[PDB]
C-alpha cells in the first residue's frame, strides 16, 4: 500500500517538469503558433478601389528578437540590454502578400508589418532551452521563471481575467419584474453578443437582441429565421405536453405574423424607424445575421441552427418556470473561464490589424489616384512594399501593453511586475482577478465557493476592497489550451450519436453538447461517457477533453475549450488505486516522468464539470468501493505564499491570510542580479537564513535558495511595558552583530533629450551664470563630464547628473537630476548607455544602509506584526539558567484573541531542530506532530512545556515564574520609518489653488479633511479652525463696491479702485477672504450665476 | 476698518452686465504664439491677465501673482439655450401664453395665489408646492384667458431641444422646431407683475436673460496652463473648449454674412449649441461627452465644482496644511498621559513664532545665538518693520544683538509647547487632542499607552499626524479646551475612556491578588519607580522566616490612593456569591465596620476601600479599566482632572513594574487539558452528532413536525444549529471548569485584560460550527460543498461543523470550512466601514450647527427652537453619572461617611 510520502515523491515531479508559470508560456506558444494565422485568415484580404486589383493574404511568420539601431545596422537583442536601455523586447512579424490582378495571382512579396513583443523564455525567445551557465553569462538569474514582457525597459505582466463561460446558457431569476431569464454571451471574432430569452408574468416568451431597441416576441423572431410553420416551433421547443401547451398559447397570442417577410419587415420597423422601405429590410437582415447568436454562423444559410438553439434556450426558460431545474449559480467554476495571455493578445492583435489593413487600403487608393496606372502596375512589388506603415500596429501594441488599457474598455490588464523578493514575483505571476467593480459589496462574488478546492488558494487574498475579488492559483492547478474543435466533432459523430437535425430531442434520448452547443442525441449516455473516458485514459484522444453527464436532465457535456482550471487526481478502479509502489520507484529513479503517468491512464486531470460525477477519497487508507479518485497531496491546495506558514492548520484563518499577504513584503535576496539590475526600488538583507521549521514544498519550489528572513531567539514576557500593544523589544548587541541589517537601493535616471530644431541638452558642470543654478556645494563630487563619482557620499538635494536645458520654454535652464530631498546614501554604480532614439541615457543607483531602529516593522509567518518599541542593552536582558539571552521579546497578551497556536508549535520546533542538528518538517497536514516534538525536547534535557528559568537583568535574581522561550522565524518588512517620516514647515504651493503640494517627494503638506473639520467644530475651537484652515493657506484681500457687490477692479495706473460694471468710486471696501472662495466666485460668474455680496461692519 | 461679508444674494447675469464686466472681446481662436507672446484677442489674451513670469497684464499690470485675473466675453452670433435653466425654460414656455406672454391664469386665481405665496414664503418646500400647483393649472389651460389664442402644446427633449406642435392643416399640429430666437421673443414679452407667480424675482432673474447672447471667458489664472516635459504648455480643458467655441461661432458669423442656405446656418447653430452645452456641463444628459485626444472627457466648469475632488468639497472644506508632520508611533509609558514624544528632527523643522517681550528676551537671544543647527535654536527672525530674515552662521551674532522688543523669532519646538495630535480616520471628537511636547532622539512619535483607546491606535505600523498652532489664540484654545486630561470621561456614555489596558489590569491583579507579598527592596524600588514621594516605609505586615519584613500588595496600592475614599462593589472575578453577600451584610449593618473583621472576611471579588486603605479585593478591569473604571471615575469626579492624571501616571508605572519583575508568560501548555476533560469533550461531540443524525433520519422519513418556520428544511437547519451551538457551549463549560486560575491565560481572560472565554474554548476544545450569513455552508457542487462527500448528505461534519481544536490540528476539509467562515468576516468589515462612513457624513451634515444658547434652549440657524431645554434635563452627557442626571446614592453615602467619621 502507498503512503503520503510516495504520493509526495510523485507530486514533486509535477513541479519538477511543468514549472510554475506554464499558464502563460503554453498560451503564448499556442498564440504564436496558430492565432496570428487564424486572425490573418479571418481578415481575408485587401480590397482597394484600384480596378481589377486585389491582394490576398498568405502566411505570417515571426522572426527573432532584434533591435533596429539608430545607425543602419540591425542586431540581436538580449533581455538585459532591453532592461538597461529602456528598449522593448520584440520581434518583427513578416507577412506575405499575394497580388491578384484581373483574377490572376502573382509571385507573393514578403513585407514587414511591424514588431510584436516577446514573452520571456517562450519557444520564440532567445533564452529558451539555454543551460544555467549560458543564462549566467547572458546576465540573468537561472531561477528566473520568465512569462513576462519588457515594454520600454519595464517588466509588464498580464494578469488572467475571470470571465463567464462563452456560448453557454445560464438561467437566472428576476423577482422584481417576475421574469425568468436565460443569457448567452456568444463569441465570434472577438465580438460579444448578449442574447436573452425571457418569460414574463403573462407567460409569453420575448427575445432580446443587440441593437434591437425593444424585446420581440419569441415566435416572431423564430419565424424571421424561416421555420414558419407552427408545428416546426412546437417540435423545436421540445416534446413535453405542458411545453407544447405553452408554445401553442404563444402561437395563439402571436398569430399576427405568419410569413418570414412579415417578421423581417417588423424587425425592420423596430430597428430602423422612420426610414426608407428598402433600408429597414436590409438593416433587419444584417442584425439577424450578425447580432443573433453570431457564434452559430453569420452566413444567411445558418438560420435553422440558430432557430434550434433559440428553441433550446426557450425550453430551458420554460422548464425553470415549472421548477424542473433550479437557478445556476454563476460562481460555479464550471461556468467560469480564465482569459489567458494568448487570448487577450490575440484580441489586441486583431484590433490593431484592422487599423493596419484600413491604412493599407487608404494608402494604396491615394497613391493610385494621385499617380497613373503605369506607375503602379509597372512595379506592383515596390508599390505594395512602399504602401505600408508598420508603426501603426507597433505603437498600438506597445501602448496597450504599457498603460494596461485594453481596447474594449478593459483596464488593468497588464501591471508592473513586483520584484520585492522571490515570493512576491512568483505570486504575481500566478494571480487571477475579477472584472467586477470593487466599490459595490458583491457579497456573493467575494465568498469562497466549494469548487475552488484545488483551483484557488483559500487564504491568499488582499485585505482592503479587493478582498475576494483578487485570487491566486493553487499549487496543483493546470489551465488548459484549446484543441481543434472539428476533429473532436468528427470523433463524437463517429462514436454513434445521430445529428441534431435528423430527430428531435425525445425525452427518451440524451442531449449532447460540445462546448455548450447542442450537436445531437443518443440513447445511452452512460455508455457514451464510459467509452470516452476509456478512450481518454488509453491515449486515443487528447487529455484536455472532459465529459460530464447529468442524470436528472439527461444531458451530456463535452468540454474542449480554452481556459478551464483543472487539478490532477489518481484514478481509483474497483477500490484499488492505479498508482502502485513500483510506479513510485520508477518515478524516483527517473525512469518515468509525470507526462508518462498522464499518458498511462494513472492520473487524469479533472475540471469543475467532470468533478461533479466524482467521489474523491482524501487519504490512501480511506479508499473504499464507491470512491473513484484519490487525492494526490492535500497540502497543495494552498497557494505559493500560503505554503510558507508552517503548521497552517493550527492558526485562525484571518491570521493565516495576514501572514500569506505579508510574506510578499519581507526583505531578502530576491534575485542574484540585484547588483547589475536597474529597478526603481530594491532591498537586500545582509544575512538571510533558511527557516529551521519549514514545509517540504518550498524546497521543491526553490524558496530555500532565496530565503527572506532570519531565525530569532524569542522569549514571551512583558518588559517595562515597552512591548505592549503588539510592539517588540529587540536586543542591542544582537543588532550590532548583524541581525536584520539591510540595504536599500534606488535608481535615478537622466536622459539627454534631443529637442526639435537642433537644440539639445548636455551634461556638464553648471556654471553660476545659468538660471536655476543651486548652491555650489550641491555639485561638489561630479567629474568634468557631468557625472557623479561612484562610491561618493550624497546626503539629499545633491546633484547626481548635471544637465542644462535650452532656454526655449541667451540663458540656459538648469535641469539637473538630484537625490530626493529626504534621502541619503552612497553612489553604487553609474551606467552610460545609448537609448533607442540615439541620444544618451545615464542611470545612477544610490545604496543606503538601514540598521534597525525604533518604528521599523517586523512580522512572523503566523500573522503577528509589530514595530520595534525599545532597544535594550545586552546586560539588561534576562538570561535563562542554561545561558541563553533572548534576541527578541514579545508580549504574552498577543497570543490569545489572535489564536495562533502554530507560532508556539514553531517555537518548540525551532529549538528542537537546533538542539538535534536537523531541520524539522512542518508541512501542512503531514508534518511532524506536536507530541513528538515535545517528547524529543524532553529527551534532550529540557522541559516538555518548553519553559525555562531566567534571571532578571537589573535585579539579578530569578523571576518567580518560569518563562517560555524558543526559536521563531521572523521577517523584516519594507515599511521602515526612514521612508515614512515627513515634515512640512512652509514649502512650495500649487498653481490653481495655491495650497501646499501633495506628496513626500515635493515637500507636500498633510491633509486636513472634512472629518477633522467636524472634529474641531465638535471641540468648539473656532479660532483654531480658522488658523488651521485659512490663516496658513490662501490668504487674500479683495475690494468690493458697496451697492452691486461685484468685485471692485483696482487700477494700478490711476491708483484708484472702481466698479467696472457699476462705475462706482464713492464707496469701496477691502475685505479679507480665501483664494478658494475668490476662485469659486469667478467660477460662478463663468456661468450666468451672479453672486451679489452684501457687506457688513464688525 | 475692514468689512466682512454679511450676506450673499444669488442672481442670474445679464448681457449688459457681461459687456460691462469684461475688458476684452476674444475673437481670434488662437491660444499662443511663437516664444510665448499671447495672440492679441486670443483665448490667452494678456488683457484677462498674466500667468507666466516676466509679463504684465494691461487692465491692472503687476507680476503674475499680483494680477487677480480679469473676465473676458464672447458675443455669440445667434442665441443658444442654457443647459442649467432648460427645465425652467420648458416650464415657463408651457405655462405662459405665446401672444401676450402672460400666464394662463385667471385674475382671481392670480389674486388668491398672490395672497398665499407671500404668506409663509420662508419655507422652500411649500413654495415649490405652490409653484408646481400654479404650473399645473397653467398647463391644463388651452386658450389664454387674456387673448383668445390656441396655446399649442410644447415638448421638451433632454439635450435642451424644444419643438412644439404648431397648428398644421386639418389640425395635424405639425411639430415645429422652436428656435432660441423665437423663444427669446416669447420670454421678453412676459410682464414683471406676475413674475413672482412663476418663482422668479423681477430684479436679479429676468426670463429674457435666461437665454444666452454673450457669455464670459474665465481669467487666465482660472484656466492655468502647465508646461509638459517638452514645453507643450498643455492648457486647461476650458481653454480648449473656448477655442472650439470661438472657431465655431467665427465660421457661423462668416456663413451668416455670406447669406448661405439657411440649412447650413441651422447646422452650425446646433453645433454651437452643443459646444456651449458641453462647456457649461460636459456630463449633461442627452449629449455625447467631448473627449480629449486620449479619449478622456474634458473636465468643464460643472465637473470642476462637483465631486470629492471638486471645488466645493475637498478644496475649501479640506486642504493641505503647513506646519504638520507624520510618522509612525511607538509606545512609551514613562511620559505623562498629556505628553507626546517628538523626534528632534521634526522639532528643528517645525517652528513656533514668538514675540520678543521683556520676560523672554534672554532665552530668545540665547536660542538665536544657537543658530539653526544646534537644537535649542531658531530659523527665521522677523523685524518690527515686517521683512523676514534667515538665520545663518555668518549673521548669528549680529541678529542676536539686534534683537529687541517687538521682534519675532521663529524658534524650534521646546518642552512644554502645545501641539495637536490626530489619527485618521477621525470618527469622534477625541480623535484630535492637545499634548505637551517632549523631545526625543529617535525618529518616531511616542504616545503614552493609556491614551490608546481614544485614538483607537495600535503599535503595529500605524501612523499619526501632528499639527502645530501658530497664533496665540489658537495656542490658548488648544491648551484650555483640548488638553488630554480634560477628556478622561467619554461624552458618548459618561464613563472613563482614558484608562488602563492589558498589562495595567493584569499587573494590578498580580499586585493585589491574595497571597502576594513583597520584600523591602521590591517595595522601595517599585515605589520610587512609580514616582510616589514617600519618605518612610509603613509598618511591616507579616514577618517571614529568617526575620525579614514583608508587605502585602494592598498596602502598597493603598499608598497611591487619596486619604478620604470609600467605595465597594463587585468585580468580574466574583465566583462565590456567598462571600460577597456576607461582606455586604457586614458593611450594611454599620457603614464603618472594624477593619480587622473585614480583613477576616476578605475575598477577591468584593473590592472594598476604607479611608484610602484597600481592605479586601483584587484589582480588575472594573477598577480603572477602559470602560467601567469605577475608581478612576470616582477620583476624576470628586477631586479633579489633575488628581486623576497623577493617580493614573502612578498606577500605570507601579503595575508595569509588578508585571515586569514578577514575570508573566504564556506557553504551549496553557491549553494542556487532562485526560478526563478530553474524554468528556469527545463524549459531548459524539452525542451531538448522533442527535443530528437522528434528526436527519426523522426528516427523511417525513415524520418531522413543521415548526412555525415556514419551510421544513429551514426547521431542520434551525434545529441542527441549535444542537451544535449547545454542544459547543457545553464543551466550553467543561474546558473552562478544568482550567484553574493559576494559568496565566485564564488570568488574562477573566480580568478582561485580553481575550475572552471563547478564545480559550476554541484553542482547547473545538472550533465549533462555521456559517456564512447565518446559514450552514451550502455553496459548492450540486448537493455537497466538497467533492469528498456523498451528494445529499446533511450531516454535521458534511456542512461545516469542525470537531477539532486549534491545538489538535484541523483536517483539510475543516481547514477549508474555516477559511470559508473567515472570508465572511473580512468582507463584512470591508463593507461596514464604508456604509458607516456614509451614514456619519449624512448625520454630520444634518446636525452640524445646532448649539446651546445662553438661555438653555437649542435653536436652529434660522431661529427655530428645536429643544426648550437641552436633553430634556439640561445636563451635559459628558458630566453625567453614566447617563444619570445625578448619582443620589453615592452622594448620600459619601456625605454620611464624611461627617460621621
Ligand atoms: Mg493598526
Ligand atoms: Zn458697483
Ligand atoms: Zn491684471
Ligand atoms: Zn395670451
Amino acid at each position: 500500500d502507498v503512503t503520503p510520502d510516495d504520493l509526495w515523491i510523485v507530486m514533486e515531479s509535477y513541479w519538477q517538469e511543468k514549472g510554475l508559470v506554464r499558464q502563460h508560456l503554453d498560451s503564448y506558444n499556442a498564440f504564436i503558433e496558430r492565432g496570428l494565422q487564424e486572425v490573418v485568415n479571418e481578415f481575408g484580404g485587401i480590397k482597394p478601389d484600384i480596378p481589377d486589383f486585389e491582394v490576398k493574404f498568405g502566411k505570417i511568420r515571426v522572426g527573432e528578437p532584434e533591435f533596429q539601431e539608430p545607425h543602419g545596422q540591425r542586431k540581436p537583442l538580449y533581455p538585459m540590454d532591453a532592461r538597461i536601455r529602456n528598449l522593448t523586447y520584440a520581434a518583427p512579424l513578416y507577412l506575405e502578400m499575394i497580388p491578384v490582378i484581373k483574377g490572376v495571382e502573382q509571385d507573393p512579396v514578403e513585407v514587414r508589418i511591424g514588431e510584436l513583443p516577446i514573452m520571456l523564455k517562450s519557444k520564440v525567445c532567445r533564452l529558451y532551452g539555454l543551460s544555467d551557465e549560458e543564462l549566467i553569462k547572458l546576465g540573468e538569474d537561472p531561477k528566473d521563471p520568465g512569462g513576462y514582457f519588457i515594454i520600454n525597459g519595464s517588466e509588464r505582466v498580464i494578469v488572467s481575467i475571470e470571465d463567464i463561460a462563452p456560448n453557454r446558457t445560464l438561467v437566472e431569476k428576476d423577482e422584481r419584474q417576475e421574469k425568468y431569464i436565460a443569457k448567452v454571451f456568444s463569441y465570434r471574432h472577438g465580438y460579444r453578443a448578449l442574447v436573452a430569452v425571457e418569460r414574463r408574468k403573462d407567460g409569453i416568451l420575448y427575445v432580446d437582441i443587440p441593437n434591437v431597441p425593444k424585446p420581440v416576441k419569441f415566435v416572431y423572431v423564430m419565424r424571421a429565421l424561416g421555420l414558419e410553420r407552427d408545428k416546426d416551433i412546437v417540435e423545436a421547443v421540445g416534446n413535453d405536453p405542458e411545453v407544447q401547451q405553452i408554445m401553442f398559447d404563444n402561437l395563439e397570442d402571436a398569430s399576427d405574423i405568419t410569413t418570414q417577410q412579415e417578421a423581417l419587415e417588423f424587425i425592420g420597423k423596430l430597428v430602423a424607424p422612420g426610414q426608407a422601405r428598402e433600408y429597414r429590410l436590409k438593416r433587419a437582415e444584417y442584425v439577424i445575421d450578425n447580432n443573433l447568436l453570431p457564434h452559430m454562423g453569420v452566413s444567411p444559410e445558418d438560420r435553422i441552427k440558430k432557430a434550434y438553439y433559440l428553441g433550446m434556450m426557450a425550453l430551458k426558460v420554460i422548464e425553470l418556470s415549472l421548477g424542473r431545474r433550479p437557478e445556476d449559480d454563476k460562481d460555479h467554476y464550471a461556468n467560469k473561464r480564465l482569459r489567458l495571455a494568448g487570448d487577450l493578445l490575440k484580441d489586441l492583435f486583431r484590433v490593431a490589424f484592422s487599423q493596419l489593413v484600413k491604412d493599407i487600403q487608404y494608402q494604396m487608393t491615394k497613391t493610385y489616384q494621385r499617380k497613373g496606372d503605369k506607375y503602379t502596375f509597372g512595379n506592383i512589388h515596390r508599390f505594395i512594399r512602399n504602401s505600408i506603415r508598420p508603426d501603426v500596429l507597433t505603437e498600438r501594441i506597445e501602448h496597450a501593453l504599457a498603460t494596461g488599457a485594453w481596447p474594449g474598455g478593459r483596464t488593468g490588464v497588464s501591471q508592473l511586475l513586483d520584484r520585492t523578493n522571490y515570493m512576491s514575483t512568483l505570486s504575481h505571476l500566478r494571480r487571477v482577478t475579477s472584472p467586477l467593480d470593487r466599490e459595490q459589496p458583491h457579497f456573493e462574488a467575494r465568498d469562497l465557493h466549494g469548487t475552488h478546492w484545488g483551483r484557488i488558494c483559500p487564504t491568499e487574498t488582499p485585505e482592503g476592497p479587493n478582498c475576494g475579488l483578487v485570487k491566486n492559483l493553487a499549487l496543483m492547478a493546470q489551465i488548459t489550451t484549446a484543441v481543434p474543435e472539428e476533429e473532436i466533432r468528427e470523433y463524437l459523430m463517429s462514436l454513434g450519436i445521430v445529428p441534431i437535425e435528423v430527430r428531435r430531442p425525445d425525452p427518451t434520448l440524451w442531449r449532447v453538447y460540445l462546448n455548450g452547443v447542442l450537436i445531437g442525441t443518443i440513447e445511452d449516455g452512460k455508455a457514451l461517457v464510459q467509452r470516452i473516458r476509456q478512450d481518454r485514459r488509453s491515449g486515443k484522444i487528447s487529455d484536455v477533453i472532459n465529459v460530464a453527464y447529468y442524470e436528472d436532465v439527461k444531458e451530456v457535456y463535452v468540454n474542449s475549450d480554452d481556459g478551464r482550471v483543472r487539478r490532477p487526481l489518481i484514478i481509483v478502479e474497483n477500490g484499488v488505486p492505479k498508482l502502485t509502489k513500483e510506479h513510485v520507484q520508477a518515478v524516483k529513479e527517473g525512469r518515468l516522468k509525470w507526462s508518462d503517468l498522464i499518458k498511462m491512464g494513472i492520473i487524469e486531470y479533472l475540471d469543475a464539470e467532470e468533478e461533479e460525477n466524482a467521489y474523491v477519497a482524501m487519504w490512501p487508507w480511506e479508499v473504499t468501493e464507491e470512491h473513484t479518485h484519490l487525492e494526490l497531496m492535500p497540502a497543495a491546495i494552498l497557494g505559493l505564499p500560503a505554503s510558507l506558514v508552517p503548521y497552517p492548520e493550527h492558526n485562525a484563518a484571518p491570521r493565516n491570510t495576514y501572514g500569506a499577504g505579508m510574506a510578499k513584503q519581507s526583505l531578502g535576496l530576491g534575485w542574484a542580479n540585484f547588483r547589475i539590475r536597474v529597478d526603481t526600488r530594491g532591498h537586500l538583507l545582509h544575512y538571510p537564513q533558511i527557516p529551521l521549521v519549514n514545509s517540504r514544498i518550498m524546497k521543491a519550489v526553490g524558496y530555500e535558495d532565496r530565503p527572506a528572513g532570519q531565525n530569532f531567539v524569542v522569549a514571551v514576557l512583558a518588559y517595562q511595558g515597552y512591548n505592549m500593544e503588539d510592539a517588540i523589544i529587540i536586543n542591542k548587541a544582537s543588532i550590532e552583530r548583524g541581525l536584520a541589517r539591510s540595504t536599500f537601493f534606488r535608481t535615478y535616471e537622466a536622459e539627454e533629450k534631443k529637442y526639435l530644431g537642433g537644440q539639445t541638452d548636455k551634461f556638464e558642470i553648471p556654471d553660476p551664470t545659468v538660471r536655476g543654478y543651486r548652491g555650489e556645494k550641491y555639485y561638489r563630487n561630479l567629474d568634468e563630464d557631468g557625472l557623479i563619482f561612484p562610491e561618493s557620499k550624497v546626503e539629499g538635494k545633491d546633484v547626481l547628473v548635471g544637465r542644462t536645458s535650452p532656454p526655449r520654454f541667451q540663458e540656459r535652464r538648469e535641469t539637473s537630476v538630484a537625490v530626493r530631498p529626504s534621502e541619503k546614501g552612497v553612489v553604487d554604480k553609474v551606467i552610460i548607455t545609448e537609448t533607442g532614439d540615439g541620444t544618451k541615457l545615464v542611470k545612477v543607483t544610490v545604496r543606503d544602509l538601514r540598521i534597525p531602529e525604533l518604528g521599523d516593522k517586523f512580522a512572523s509567518r503566523h500573522g503577528q506584526k509589530g514595530v520595534i518599541g525599545l532597544i535594550v542593552p545586552q546586560e539588561d536582558m534576562p538570561w535563562t539558567e542554561s545561558g541563553i539571552v533572548p534576541d527578541l521579546i514579545v508580549n504574552p497578551h498577543g497570543i490569545p484573541s489572535r489564536m495562533t497556536v502554530g507560532q508556539l508549535i514553531e517555537a518548540i520546533g525551532g529549538k528542537v531542530a537546533s538542539l538535534k542538528g536537523r531541520r524539522v518538517d512542518g508541512t501542512a497536514f503531514i508534518g511532524e506532530p506536536e507530541e513528538k516534538l515535545r517528547k524529543e525536547l524532553e529527551e534532550l534535557g529540557f522541559k516538555h512545556t518548553g519553559r525555562e528559568i531566567m534571571y532578571d537583568g537589573i535585579t539579578g535574581k530569578r523571576l518567580e515564574a518560569d518563562i517560555f522561550i524558543g526559536v521563531i522565524y521572523y521577517q523584516r518588512l519594507h515599511h521602515m520609518v526612514a521612508d515614512k517620516i515627513h515634515a512640512r514647515s512652509r514649502g512650495p504651493v500649487q498653481v490653481l489653488t495655491k495650497q501646499p503640494t501633495e506628496g513626500r517627494a515635493r515637500e507636500g503638506g498633510l491633509r486636513f479633511g472634512e472629518m477633522e473639520r467636524d472634529v474641531l467644530v465638535g471641540h468648539g475651537a473656532a479660532m483654531l479652525l480658522i488658523e488651521r484652515l485659512l490663516e496658513e493657506s490662501d490668504k487674500t484681500e479683495v475690494w468690493v463696491c458697496e451697492n452691486c457687490g461685484h468685485i471692485a477692479l483696482e487700477d494700478k495706473r490711476r491708483r484708484r479702485v472702481y466698479c467696472p460694471v457699476c462705475g462706482e468710486e464713492e464707496r469701496i471696501s477691502k475685505v479679507e477672504m480665501s483664494y478658494a472662495f475668490k476662485l469659486l466666485l469667478d467660477e460662478l460668474k463663468a456661468m450666468v450665476i451672479r453672486p451679489k455680496l452684501n457687506l457688513s461692519e464688525r | 476698518m475692514k468689512k466682512v461679508i454679511g450676506s450673499i444674494e444669488f442672481g442670474i447675469l445679464s448681457p449688459q452686465e457681461i459687456r460691462k464686466m469684461s475688458a476684452v472681446e476674444v475673437t481670434v481662436p488662437d491660444t499662443y504664439d511663437d516664444d510665448g507672446y499671447p495672440i492679441e484677442g486670443g483665448v490667452m489674451d494678456k488683457r484677462m491677465g498674466v500667468i507666466d513670469p516676466g509679463l504684465r497684464c494691461e487692465t491692472c499690470g503687476g507680476r503674475a501673482g499680483e494680477c487677480p485675473g480679469h473676465f473676458g466675453h464672447i458675443e455669440l452670433a445667434r442665441p443658444v439655450i442654457h443647459v442649467g435653466f432648460a427645465k425652467t425654460i420648458y416650464r415657463i414656455l408651457e405655462s405662459t401664453c405665446r401672444e401676450c406672454g402672460r400666464i394662463k391664469l385667471t385674475d382671481e386665481e392670480i389674486e388668491e395665489y398672490m395672497k398665499k405665496i407671500e404668506l409663509a414664503r420662508n419655507r422652500r418646500s411649500e413654495f415649490n408646492e405652490i409653484i408646481k400647483e400654479i404650473h399645473k393649472k397653467a398647463k391644463e389651460r388651452m386658450v389664454c384667458p387674456h387673448c383668445g389664442a390656441p396655446q399649442y402644446p410644447i415638448k421638451f427633449e433632454k439635450p435642451t431641444i424644444y419643438w412644439e406642435i404648431r397648428k398644421d392643416e386639418q389640425g395635424n399640429e405639425y411639430r415645429h422646431r422652436l428656435m432660441p430666437t423665437e423663444v427669446r421673443d416669447w420670454l421678453e414679452k412676459i410682464p414683471d407683475k406676475d413674475l413672482p407667480l412663476l418663482g422668479l424675482d423681477p430684479e436679479k432673474s429676468r426670463p429674457e436673460w435666461m437665454v444666452l447672447t454673450v457669455l464670459p471667458v474665465p481669467p487666465v489664472t482660472a484656466r492655468p496652463s502647465i508646461t509638459l516635459e517638452t514645453g507643450i504648455r498643455a492648457e486647461d480643458d476650458l481653454t480648449h473648449k473656448l477655442v472650439d467655441i470661438i472657431r465655431i461661432n467665427n465660421r457661423l458669423k462668416q456663413n451668416i454674412e455670406a447669406g448661405a442656405p439657411q440649412l447650413i446656418i441651422e447646422d452650425l447653430w446646433d453645433l454651437l449649441q452643443y459646444h456651449v452645452t458641453t462647456y457649461i456641463n460636459n456630463e449633461a444628459p442627452g449629449v455625447p461627452p467631448a473627449k480629449h485626444k486620449s479619449g478622456r472627457p474634458l473636465k468643464t466648469l460643472a465637473q470642476r465644482l462637483k465631486g470629492k475632488e471638486g471645488r466645493f468639497r475637498g478644496n475649501l472644506s479640506g486642504k493641505r496644511v503647513n506646519f504638520s508632520a507624520r510618522t509612525v508611533i511607538s509606545p512609551d509609558p514613562m511620559i505623562s498621559i498629556n505628553e507626546v514624544g517628538v523626534p528632534v528632527e521634526v522639532a528643528m523643522e517645525l517652528t513656533v513664532p514668538e514675540k520678543v517681550t521683556e520676560f523672554n528676551i534672554e532665552r530668545l537671544r540665547k536660542m538665536v545665538l544657537n543658530g539653526p543647527d544646534k537644537y535649542p535654536g531658531a530659523n527665521y527672525v522677523i523685524d518690527p518693520e515686517g521683512r523676514r530674515r534667515r538665520i545663518m552662521d555668518s549673521n548669528k551674532e549680529t541678529l542676536a544683538n539686534q534683537l529687541d522688543i517687538g521682534w519675532t523669532v521663529e524658534r524650534h519646538l521646546m518642552d512644554g509647547d502645545i501641539v495637536l495630535f490626530n489619527r485618521q480616520p477621525s470618527l469622534h471628537r477625541m480623535s484630535i487632542m492637545a499634548h505637551r511636547v517632549r523631545v526625543m532622539p529617535y525618529r518616531t512619535f511616542r504616545l503614552n499607552l493609556a491614551v490608546c483607546p481614544p485614538y483607537n491606535a495600535d503599535f503595529d505600523g500605524d501612523e499619526m499626524n501632528l499639527h502645530v498652532p501658530q497664533t496665540e489664540e489658537a495656542q490658548a484654545e488648544a491648551r484650555i479646551l483640548m488638553e488630554v486630561q480634560n477628556h478622561i470621561i467619554s461624552p458618548r456614555y459618561g464613563g472613563p475612556i482614558i484608562g488602563g489596558i492589558q498589562d495595567h489590569i493584569s499587573g494590578g491583579y498580580l499586585l493585589t491578588r491574595e497571597g502576594a507579598y513583597f520584600t523591602r527592596d521590591e517595595v522601595e524600588q517599585m515605589l520610587m519607580f512609580a514616582g510616589v514621594d514617600i519618605t518612610e516605609l509603613p509598618e511591616p505586615d507579616k514577618y517571614d522566616e529568617n526575620g525579614n519584613p514583608l508587605w502585602s500588595g494592598k498596602t502598597i496600592f493603598s499608598l497611591l490612593l487619596p486619604e478620604d475614599l470609600t467605595v465597594w462593589y463587585r468585580n468580574k472575578l466574583c465566583d462565590e456569591p456567598e462571600r460577597c453577600e456576607a461582606l455586604e451584610k457586614l458593611i450594611e449593618e454599620k457603614l464603618m465596620p472594624d477593619p480587622e473583621e473585614v480583613r477576616k472576611l476578605a475575598y477577591d471579588g468584593f473590592v472594598y476601600i476604607q479611608n484610602g486603605k484597600l481592605l479586601s479585593g483584587a484589582i480588575d478591569k472594573k477598577a480603572y479599566g477602559r470602560e467601567d473604571g469605577i475608581i478612576l471615575d470616582l477620583i476624576v469626579r470628586e477631586y479633579g482632572v489633575e488628581r486623576a492624571r497623577q493617580f493614573l501616571d502612578q498606577v500605570t508605572k507601579l503595575t508595569i513594574w509588578v508585571i515586569t519583575h514578577k514575570g508573566f508568560t504564556t506557553g504551549i501548555d496553557d491549553e494542556d487539558l487532562p485526560e478526563e476533560a478530553r474524554d468528556r469533550i469527545r463524549e459531548i461531540i459524539r452525542e451531538a452528532e448522533e442527535r443530528v443524525n437522528k434528526l436527519i433520519e426523522a426528516y427523511k422519513r417525513g415524520e418531522l413536525e413543521p415548526l412555525p418556520g415556514k419551510s421544513l428544511e429551514d426547521t431542520l437547519e434551525s434545529l441542527i444549529m441549535a444542537v451544535l451551538a449547545e454542544a459547543r457551549d457545553n464543551a466550553g463549560a467543561v474546558a473552562e471548569k478544568y482550567l484553574g486560575m493559576d494559568n496565566h491565560t485564564v488570568i488574562m481572560a477573566k480580568t478582561g485584560a485580553r481575550g475572552k472565554i471563547l478564545n480559550i474554548t476554541q484553542m482547547a476544545a473545538l472550533l465549533g460550527q462555521q456559517s456564512i450569513r447565518g446559514k450552514r455552508l451550502y455553496r459548492g457542487f450540486r448537493g455537497r460543498v466538497l467533492s469528498h462527500f456523498k451528494p445529499g448528505d446533511l450531516g454535521a461534519r458534511a456542512k461545516g461543523f469542525v470537531v477539532n481544536s486549534y491545538k489538535s490540528g484541523l483536517t483539510p476539509q475543516e481547514y477549508f470550512f474555516h477559511a470559508m467562515g473567515g472570508r465572511e468576516g473580512l468582507v463584512d468589515t470591508a463593507v461596514r466601514t464604508a456604509q458607516s462612513g456614509y451614514m456619519q457624513r449624512r448625520l454630520i451634515n444634518a446636525l452640524q450647527d445646532l448649539k446651546v444658547e445662553y438661555d438653555g434652549t437649542v435653536r436652529s440657524p434660522e431661529g427655530i427652537i428645536v429643544q426648550f431645554k437641552y436633553g430634556e434635563d439640561g445636563v451635559d452627557p459628558m458630566k453625567s453619572w453614566r447617563g444619570k442626571t445625578v448619582d443620589v446614592d453615592r452622594i448620600i453615602v459619601r456625605t454620611l461617611l464624611k461627617m460621621r467619621g
